[PDB]
């Protein structure tokens, strides 16, 4: 019954939640601590996970959004493209989400959304943004994302680096829509 | 005490399981409503997630964790980073089967430990037998190529499920040997 | 080899369907 | 005339109890182990049983207890939760197929489980007892089978001693076993699934060594032990 | 009372039904809740049970004295013989369960046709134990009291031959 929001908590909702704020002092996701409405704590860690692939889609989802504005003097024309080509991949993973059953069991969730999820994390590690705010450290390192050749660059050595492993068709992806400029 | 167990062994504590790092997932194994007989059952079934849980730390600790930044085979590791790619994978089966118990708990409000213990226990004997596979790596700081044959070694395992799991594994890390032969070549 | 030919008191015999194997694979190698 | 003091579980909670031993348990309340002697606990009596009898039928199921006890403990032994790269490869084939019929035994006692747990059917001692009869009858011929090929030597120092040993109590028992009759040929079938799931390693180091041309074995398992074979092509 | 006794017909003795060498299931007590004369019953009734432990340590020993594969096959036999014997030791408590006013004697009707399939069974056994009959000649002693007459004992005792044939048939076909 629950998991009817965990299922939107893939998604940007409210029932859970987050809070744009220094992780866990104001940033936040709904949990329910000590007493709780039928939830010992390990449906609550279970719920913690799913918490961060949720954060990490929200936080990337609000990265690659913000758009060119026409005006993007400080990015580049390629990381706007970059942008372009990210949200593809957010407009595919939404979708995957919409695809999952709404009548659903609750570990199966979870156990269903494991790769992507580990998928999406890296994929927000990739971004400076996405590796700020891991939840491990604040939002204060912000850490500065390369732009123009340097950031073609720099993915084009990821991609050297993470070459064989499960990860490189979107990497491969993003550097086909990148280097068009 | 039923959906708790699924819980714990995909891998996420409950107080009625207590997992310390010393002695993995531990029952607190004192409660007057259940009789010992089913605590020892229960211990059993805990070393299979106790392991479990060691599998996803040791892969996330070494798989994703960073965009590749000390670097050295025993640490990091083109060669490394194949295996834990492997290990998830090879530990698939054992996801879809906590699964299909779930299902069938769906259907039934009423089941007893010994059918958990079933349809589980043919990874009771195959987790083991990997637990040695990444124990010796860690352990001998295994550099490069020298887990092909670390792994090949226990191909000759006399236990056809491991071997053909292990297997896998081998059949993944040559992919990279492979790659870097058909770049030079 | 053994088990195909497994799958078609007869336990001596049993076993006496599976040195021709050894029979062959010493025919061929001896050559 | 003093009573004695008695715990009083019901007949039911029995039935349980003994289907958890005959698979593989510990510490059961039931069932007191000691010393790896699985032994019917001292004082257990039930409301349409005698202490006596109680203890006879409970003894008669303990025996076969030890059985699966030592057997399962053997399992555990070889299963890979324990030298470095010392597969001994014959003891691991022998396991993994009493592995396999442990497993079918466990899917048998957890149908019974089931039938206890949720339904009006009555099932008490006698029925299950002579509902498991024809496992009762595996089991004893399977302890004697692995009671005289791995305990026959308690110090067993050497490894291919070990290996032909168990080789060839199966080899001998099947011979044993094969003119018994046809009135059941359970046991015979047994026995040979035994054979042929130990002997795969032998043989897979046969056809390797065959037609690839390279003697393949570790901790010495196999019977021609290439002691001589490192130096000698050196002297053509 | 009523699952001692459907209990101590099988192989389990109990308090009631003390064991002895000299002669086995012989409850001797004084019992308020049994009648007087209800062990009288009881004792005919043991005379089966006894005579199933015996059967039981015999198929038990077997399966310098007695040795061979006829007696790894006349014991199998033996099994099957008392596979009904089993079943309808089951099949009494079953209704026991329900009915509680049935008494000692439907066991005693139920279990009075086994008291023909069992005694001159029990010849036959005496016999391959007191003279050592272990090769090739327990067929006769099968054969020659499968002639028989009684129809109980003249089919039990065919159903133990016939597997002693199908010994025979695989040694004498082996050889052939």
């Amino acid at each position: 019954e629950l998991v009817k929001d965990v299922l939107n908590v893939l998604i940007g909702v409210v029932s859970a939640t987050f809070s744009l704020c220094q992780p866990a002092q104001a940033f936040v996701v709904k949990r329910g601590v000590h007493v709780s409405g039928a939830s010992p704590e390990s449906i609550s860690s279970l719920l913690s996970e799913v918490a961060e692939y949720g954060t990490c889609y929200t936080r990337l989802s609000h990265f690659s959004l913000q758009p060119v504005l026409d005006s993007l003097y400080s990015k580049g024309l390629v990381f706007q493209a970059f942008t372009s080509g990210l949200r593809r991949y957010l407009q595919y993973y939404r979708a995957c989400v919409l695809s999952t059953p709404p009548t659903l069991s609750l570990l199966t969730i979870g156990f269903l959304f494991k790769k992507l999820g580990r998928q999406l994390r890296y994929l927000a590690e990739l971004c400076g943004v996405g590796a700020v705010l891991p939840g491990t450290c604040g939002g204060g390192p912000r850490a500065a994302f390369p732009t123009g050749v340097k950031l073609l660059s720099y993915l084009y050595q990821e991609a050297l680096h993470n070459c064989s492993n499960e990860h490189y068709p979107v990497l491969l992806s993003l550097l086909k829509t990148s280097c068009e400029p | 005490m039923i959906h708790e167990l699924l819980l714990a062994l995909s891998g996420y504590p409950g107080s009625i399981f207590t997992w310390n790092k010393r002695s993995g997932l531990q029952v607190s194994q004192d409660f007057p409503f259940l009789h010992p007989s089913e605590t020892s059952v229960l211990n059993r079934l805990c070393r299979l997630g106790t392991d479990y849980i060691r599998f996803t730390e040791f892969i996330e600790q070494y798989t994703g964790h960073v965009q590749q930044q000390q670097g050295q085979g025993g640490l990091h590791g083109i060669y490394l980073r194949a295996f834990c790619t492997g290990l998830d994978s090879v530990l698939q089966p054992y996801r879809q089967a906590l699964l299909d118990l779930e299902q069938e708990f769906l259907g039934d409000p009423h089941l007893s430990i010994s059918h958990v213990n079933y349809f589980l226990d043919q990874f009771q004997l195959l987790f083991p037998s990997v637990m040695v596979v990444v124990e010796q790596i860690k352990s001998q700081k295994i550099h490069g190529c020298q887990i092909l044959e670390t792994v090949y070694k226990h191909s000759c395992g006399g236990l056809p499920p491991v071997r053909s799991a292990l297997e896998k594994i081998l059949a993944v890390c040559h992919g990279v040997m492979y790659k870097q032969l058909s770049a030079w070549m | 080899v053994h088990d195909p030919l497994l799958a078609i008191t007869f336990e001596l015999t049993l076993r006496s369907c599976l040195y021709p194997h050894i029979d062959k694979q010493y025919l061929d190698c001896c050559g | 005339y003093v009573p004695d003091d008695r715990v009083l579980v019901t007949e039911t909670q029995v039935i349980r109890e003994t289907l958890w031993l005959l698979s593989g348990v510990k510490k059961l309340f039931i069932f007191q182990l000691i010393d790896g002697k699985v032994t019917v606990r001292n004082n257990i009596i039930v409301t349409h049983l005698t202490h006596s009898c109680l203890r006879s039928v409970l003894e008669q199921i303990a025996a076969y207890g030890q059985v699966v006890f030592r057997l399962q403990e053997f399992i555990d032994e070889v299963m890979g939760h324990s030298s470095t790269e010392a597969p001994f490869r014959t003891y691991q084939a022998f396991m993994w197929a009493l592995y396999k019929y442990f497993i079918s035994f466990k899917e048998e006692l957890a149908e019974i489980e089931k039938c206890i747990i949720n339904n009006d059917t009555t099932i008490t001692l006698a029925i299950v007892v002579d509902k498991l009869a024809p496992r009762l009858s595996q089991l004893k011929v399977l302890h004697k089978v692995f009671s005289t090929g791995v305990a026959e030597v308690p110090p067993d120092t050497r490894n291919v001693v070990r290996a032909s040993h168990l080789l060839n109590t199966l080899y001998k028992a099947i011979l044993e076993y094969d003119n018994v009759g046809e009135a059941s040929e359970q046991t015979v079938s047994l026995l040979f699934s035994l054979w042929v799931e130990t002997v795969r390693p032998y043989l897979q180091t046969v056809d390797e060594w065959i037609v690839h041309g390279h003697l393949w074995d570790g901790a010495r398992e196999f019977i021609i032990q290439r002691n001589k074979n490192v130096p000698v092509n050196h002297r053509d």
